[PDB]
């Protein structure tokens, strides 16, 4: 009758991202309005992305496939300064297309960008254009630092959900872990190869994270579901970068199947009690509406299930 | 954090 679910994950793991499909699934979706209204968010990511870029071009020391390009960089931080003129867009075009650039961005993985970097960039004809309204899935790309407990709520299957988004409090843990139906713990799968920030790498952080999850007491009734997200990415991802970056052990062959199939054994074998407790896996893409849908759809039979075993009905 | 309060 009643659901109280629960996201936890590490920062960019796509916690947030679920909690828009939820509403575009199980609610109105986006309005025009709405949509209208993450247009500051849109410009802000892509601005904050080709910048990151271009500071990484110093540290790692690259050059500019042209040293007209040294114009534009220029102004581009000048620009910033003051939401999409006509000619910042020609500079952050310039920039993109520069080789010099397109090296160091090819080479993200040794410095923090944003994951839907090349897909604002990429499209950026499209979004700078005036009066530009962001498609729903330019919504879903959006990065916005949330921070506190979120709460919404949506009605499924007869279902009502009470889904909470955690991502520095004290006692209001407490009052949060209160008897969960079920925790959807996010996993970064594209986020094996990312250099050491710190003494562990993301992905090890990730591990430790839904180790104390599934493991702790907490949750001896709680379904525990776990998203490996980003599958996108990763297949992508995996085709030149080795996974033997994240797990020096690994005997596989980097090819998607075989290396998301080990990342997940890495995430089930942290489970102590696995006579007791089942893990519910899922490779999702959060920024994919069908693909969430239909996962979600999965949890939810599964949580139902659950439901009727317990007050003894199956 | 929550995660050490675990
Ligand atoms: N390509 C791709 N991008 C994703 C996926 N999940 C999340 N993202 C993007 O990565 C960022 C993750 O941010 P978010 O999930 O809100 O942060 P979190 O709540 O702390 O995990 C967002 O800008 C999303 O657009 C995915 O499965 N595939
Ligand atoms: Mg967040």
């Amino acid at each position: 009758a009643e659901v109280k679910l629960l996201l936890l994950g590490a920062r960019e793991s796509g916690k947030s991202t679920i909690v828009k499909q939820m509403k575009i699934i199980h609610e109105a979706g986006y309005s025009e309005e709405e949509c209208k209204q993450y247009k500051a968010v849109v410009y802000s990511n892509t601005i904050q992305s080709i910048i990151a870029i271009i500071r990484a071009m110093g540290r790692l020391k690259i050059d500019f496939g042209d040293s007209a390009r040294a114009d534009d960089a220029r102004q581009l931080f000048v620009l910033a300064g003051a939401f999409m003129t006509a000619e910042l867009a020609g500079v952050i075009k310039r920039l993109w297309k520069d080789s010099g650039v397109q090296a160091c961005f090819n080479r993200s993985r040794e410095y923090q960008l944003n994951d839907s970097a090349a897909y604002y960039l990429n499209d950026l004809d499209r979004i700078a254009q005036p009066n530009y309204i962001p498609t729903q899935q330019d919504v879903l790309r959006t990065r916005v630092k949330t921070t506190g407990i979120v709460e919404t709520h949506f009605t499924f299957k007869d279902l009502h959900f009470k889904m909470f988004d955690v991502g520095s409090e004290r006692k209001k843990w407490i009052h949060c872990f209160e008897g969960v139906t079920a925790i959807i713990f996010c996993v970064a799968l594209s986020d094996y190869d990312l250099v050491l920030a710190e003494e562990m790498n993301r992905m090890h952080e990730s591990m430790k994270l839904f180790d104390s999850i599934c493991n702790n007491k907490w949750f001896t009734d709680t379904s525990i579901i776990l998203f490996l997200n980003k599958k996108d990415l990763f297949e992508e991802k995996i085709k030149k970068s080795p996974l033997t970056i994240c797990y020096p052990e690994y005997a596989g062959s980097n090819t998607y199947e075989e290396a998301a199939a080990y990342i997940q054994c890495q995430f089930e074998d942290l489970n102590k009690r696995k006579d007791t407790k089942e893990i519910y896996t899922h490779f999702t893409c959060a920024t994919d509406t069908k693909n969430v849908q239909f996962v979600f759809d999965a949890v939810t039979d599964v949580i139902i299930k659950n439901n009727l075993k317990d007050c003894g009905l199956f | 954090t929550w995660y050490d309060f675990l």
